[PDB]
């Protein structure tokens, strides 16, 4: 079996706790959490094996040492989070971006450009396209959330399908919070 | 009007290896994971925690540890055989950290999702040949009571390179395999 004691801390970009939960699970079943309104360790929702969680309400709830820290609750996060918190809402790395042809997929068009976009934090990022200065739609419409790299950097891409004419200049626009200025990358058929 | 953020302190335990762990993660990237041999918080890469293992709260941790371990200890056998054990089969994919430029130094990321229970060993193979990878394997706790993990292989891309990432799920020696080949290489400048 596996068991969890999950504490979530929810605080806005400044550093104030808007909510906080203390849940207890066993075998990927959510068993007992903290109810701030009634100030108790009540079992979460209902359950087929909740009786264990109901008994899990009695062991605990017999511990004022604990039972106080749950009353403390929200502010305990700010107390726990204040040292690093600033820098983490402050942590921000701009996204290197590059444009190159990729193998065309799902298209009658002969050329497909990928605008790769990597090494950034946070992951919120927006990528659009332009042809000769004006704004066109991108290839997919399904919103791809960026893929975590596991080392606090993220990455992603957008595609664009065109029939080439050398007079044209296609441009890819990246709006990370990392930069104050939109990053552009031009592409021309004779590049 | 201000965007919200989640810092999750996840205390976990299980039968087998490891017996106990503790991942804390801000925004689904972890900064810390605990060490119970050394009673200290080991850092991921957020410039390696200048604040680090502030000992400012062992009461919280050491309490959750013993209780978790009680649930595995005294609740385990009473329920063993009566309700089924929750398990997923882990999913592995490998992509490049940076864009693919032939002959230019890169890294291979092996992203393991759907890890439950969190016990695994990951091996890299280059043309089906066992090859050591940079760093250790980072297991992180994620929302919804599951786990993920990362591994990394530095290398220089050749047009012919074939790599594979192999995940062993330690609960019954199950394996997932994920292949990599160079695709859509950007022009070398
Ligand atoms: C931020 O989080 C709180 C709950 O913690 C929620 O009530 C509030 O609506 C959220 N703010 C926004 C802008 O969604």
């Amino acid at each position: 079996f596996v068991a969890h004691v999950e504490s979530t801390c929810l605080l806005d970009d400044a550093g104030t706790p808007k909510d906080f939960t203390y849940c207890i699970s066993f075998n990927k079943d959510l068993l007992t959490c903290w109810d701030p309104e009634e100030n108790k360790m009540a079992p979460s929702e209902f359950g087929v094996l909740n009786s264990l969680a109901n008994v899990l309400s009695q062991h605990l709830n017999q511990k004022d040492t604990l039972m106080q820290r749950l009353r403390n609750g929200l502010q305990n996060c700010a107390t726990h989070t204040q040292p690093f918190w600033g820098s983490l809402t402050d942590r921000t790395r701009p996204p290197s971006v590059q444009v190159a042809k990729t193998t065309p997929f799902n298209t009658r068009e002969p050329v497909m450009l990928a605008c790769y976009v990597w090494g950034f934090y946070p992951a919120e990022v927006t990528i659009t396209w332009r042809k000769n200065g004006k704004l066109v739609m991108p290839h997919s419409s399904a919103h791809k959330t960026a893929q975590p790299n596991g080392d606090w950097t993220y990455q992603t891409l957008s595609h664009l399908a065109l029939t080439p004419s050398y007079g044209d200049t296609y441009t890819c626009v990246v709006e990370h919070i990392g930069a104050p200025e939109p990053i552009l990358r031009d592409w021309t058929p004779g590049l | 009007d201000l965007q919200n953020h989640t810092f999750l302190h996840t205390v976990y335990c299980q039968d087998g290896s490891p017996s106990v762990g503790l991942s804390e993660a801000y925004d689904e990237d972890q900064l810390f994971f605990f060490d119970f041999s050394q009673n200290t918080r080991v850092p991921r890469l957020p410039e390696f925690a200048d604040w680090a293992q502030e000992q400012g709260d062992a009461p919280a941790i050491l309490f959750d540890k013993e209780f978790c371990e009680w649930m595995i200890q005294q609740i385990g056998p009473k329920l063993d055989g009566k309700i089924p054990v929750s398990r997923g089969f882990p999913i592995a994919e490998v992509f490049t950290l940076k864009p693919l430029e032939f002959g230019k130094p890169n890294t291979l990321v092996c992203f393991v999702s759907n890890l439950f229970p969190p016990m695994l060993t990951v091996n890299w193979q280059h043309h089906s040949v066992p090859v050591e990878g940079f760093g250790p394997t980072f297991v992180s706790a994620v929302d919804g009571l599951s786990f993920q993990a990362f591994s990394y292989l530095d290398f220089t891309p050749e047009p012919s390179d074939i790599f594979s990432c192999i995940v062993t799920h330690e609960i019954d020696r199950y394996t997932a395999i994920a292949y990599w080949v160079p695709r859509n290489a950007l022009p070398s400048l």
